[PDB]
RNA sequence: AGUAUGGGAGAGGAUGGUAGAAUUCCAGGUGUAGCGGUGAAAUGCGUAGAGAUCUGGAGGAAUACCGAUGGCGAAGGCAGCCAUCUGGCCUAAUACUGACGCUGAGGUACGAAAGCAUGGGGAGCAAACAGGAUUAGAUACCCUGGUAGUCCAUGCCGUAAACGAUGUCUACUAGCCGUUGGGGCCUUUGAGGCUUUAGUGGCGCAGCUAACGCGAUAAGUAGACCGCCUGGGGAGUACGGUC
């Protein structure tokens, strides 16, 4: 996963912004790291927001 | 003289006091409250009561601005913001929207130590 | 080399030199070697936070190989065109030239 | 961010409101700022919970 | 850093028969190959002290591969660090 | 025991950029008597206009969520994102060297925090110190302030409950349930089920232990080398010496 799939990096994403723990969204640990990092990568590059 | 229709309403309740203060939209003031404008000094300033107090006189004063709808904004571990949001209805204005902005730090700096009561 | 991946963000108001800029990025990477595997312009793009006062901005992905210099020199054009509020640059391992979602 | 509907009463948008806060755990994170916690502290508050979290596992599996 | 070239260089260069890659005279040529590529980035990180660490490791192999040669075949210890002019 | 070739995971190290949240300060608009703090107060701030609220600017330090009995590192330790330089580890199959090994007195390298030297920086916090409370007294715990220091560059210091209070290396000895990084096999379509390997956890047979407990990550069964102990104080002290 990277970080200009918009659609899928949003299903991880509470309505504050916030990153979805993998105890909730049942991911695997190697998949979850890779999440995060586009998520990182998306929010510097403005295509969602930091926070709200 | 002044007159505005939409407004919103700031809810800054820490744990030891409780500001209520209805401005208009881009953030120009137009009436405000504390417990402490309404007697209640010092530990007694921090309970619901003196927010509900201080929430109902800030809702009248704006009355004569004459605003009919306003959003609310509470930020603040208050125990004061339930009858701050509540009162502003028994007022009579129409609630928009209510929303928290507690600031949170993304951790910056660092806070004072604990104290050992 | 060591392929890279390169993401720019233009201001809305030089939206008309885009063009121009890409075209000389492309020839300084050409005349040092390189091969622009991929280059997307994904068009002018509302922004999920205001960035220096700005709610707008032009979106521009390229996919290069490169050396040393002419990632230097790249990097350090990004940073003085002043057209230019924000770049990403990663590196990458393979070549991408397949079409890449947000090009509509 | 928590919006009235049309006819929303007062009393239901504040309860509506504040466990939306409770669901957004806001207050959680002041209540942390309010004191430094140094990182001895922190790592044994982890511990104890790493520790109550397998407890719990083990016997909602029984 | 070396790359695949280099090193296929040197084990041509110093292979004892056809697809050596194990003896001494190999192992040692590309020990002091990798320690002096690491003396440059050594000189412009003065505090890697974790990579220092794998630097000294490099040096003990080579010093106790350039003992076990010596102990086997003194000959080829004299050819050798001649060749790699190690005073030692 | 080691070498070459393919693949993989990682807050491992060094350098340089950059992003967002927040605190403080400055300026301006709206606005007017309080704010702040505590068990309760007071010191303190404010009518030359605070606090609150909105807009802009300056600077420093740290990186929410992800986050985990998770990961990496010899240990000390290491968390935003990106680039450059760089160490180790895991995993498959052939190929290669042919005991090249283990440990290690002296020696040497690294080594939290505080501290020291020279020069910068300084938002927040805060030894010393000032004032306000409490108290029989307060020298303290609580409150309002606040300097070293905490940060950076170049060096020194070499100590911690530096702990698993458990030296390193090797082989062997029931099982059951988790989890991280890989290999293989099987279903049959894509997600599951068996194994195997290197880590990381919870139980537990035998065995061991004064007991507590340990129990393939041994404190069991054996081997190699090193360090250390010999009642409590005096005492990690005096003298001499090295730094
Ligand atoms: N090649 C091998 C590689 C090895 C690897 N590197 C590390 C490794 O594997 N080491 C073996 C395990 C030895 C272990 N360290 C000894 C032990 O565990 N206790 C020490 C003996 C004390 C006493 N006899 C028992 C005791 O008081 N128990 C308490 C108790 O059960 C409970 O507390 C309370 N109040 O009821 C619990 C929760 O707080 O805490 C325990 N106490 C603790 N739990 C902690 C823990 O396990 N560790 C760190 C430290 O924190 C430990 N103290």
């Amino acid at each position: 996963i990277d970080y200009k799939d918009i659609d899928t990096l949003k299903q991880y994403i509470t309505e504050n912004g916030k990153i979805v723990p993998s105890r909730i969204t049942g991911t695997k640990a190697r998949y979850q790291r890779q999440l995060a990092l586009a998520i990182k990568q998306a929010r510097y590059l403005s295509l969602i927001p930091y926070t709200d | 003289t002044r007159t505005v229709s939409e407004g919103v309403a700031h809810i800054h309740a820490s744990f030891n006091n409780t500001i209520v203060t209805i401005t208009d939209r881009q953030g120009n003031a137009l009436a405000w409250a504390t417990s402490g404008g309404q007697g209640f000094r010092g530990s007694r300033k921090s309970t619901p009561f003196a927010a509900q107090v201080a929430a109902e006189v800030a809702g009248k004063a704006a009355l004569d601005y004459g605003l009919k709808n306003l959003d609310v904004l509470v930020k603040g571990p208050g125990p004061g913001r339930e009858s701050a949001v509540r009162a502003l209805g028994a007022v009579g204005y129409k609630i928009n929207s209510i929303t928290d902005v507690t600031p949170i730090p993304h951790n910056g700096c660092r806070p004072p130590k604990k104290r050992r009561v | 080399m060591r392929h890279y991946e390169i993401v720019l963000l233009v201001h809305p108001d030089q939206s008309d030199q885009v063009v121009g800029m890409v075209e000389r990025y492309i020839s300084q990477i050409k005349e040092a070697d390189g091969q622009i595997h991929r280059l997307e312009d994904w068009g002018r793009r509302q922004l999920a936070y205001p960035i220096n006062k700005i709610h707008k901005a032009h979106y521009i992905l390229m996919n290069v190989e490169c050396g040393q210099s002419t990632l230097d020199e790249l990097e350090e054009l990004f940073r003085y065109n002043d057209a230019i509020i924000r770049n990403l640059i990663i590196r990458r391992e393979h070549a991408i030239t397949e079409e890449s979602l947000l090009a509509k | 961010q928590v919006k009235l509907k049309e006819g929303e009463p007062v009393d239901v948008a504040i309860r509506r409101f504040k466990r939306s806060c409770e669901k957004a755990g806001v207050l959680a994170d002041v209540r942390k700022r309010e004191f430094y916690e140094k990182p001895t502290q922190e790592r044994k508050r982890k511990k104890a919970a790493a520790v109550k979290r397998y407890q719990k596992k083990l016997a909602r599996e029984s | 850093a070396l790359t695949n070239a280099d090193r296929a260089e040197i084990i041509a260069k110093f292979a004892r028969a056809e697809n050596d890659t194990g003896s001494p005279e190999v192992q040692v040529a590309l020990l002091t190959a990798q320690i002096n590529d690491l003396q440059g980035h050594f000189k412009a990180h003065k505090h890697d002290h974790h990579s220092r660490r794998g630097l000294i490791r490099m040096v003990n192999q080579r010093r106790k591969l350039l003992d076990y040669l010596n102990g086997k075949d003194h000959e080829r210890y004299t050819a050798l660090i001649g060749a790699l002019g190690l005073r030692r």
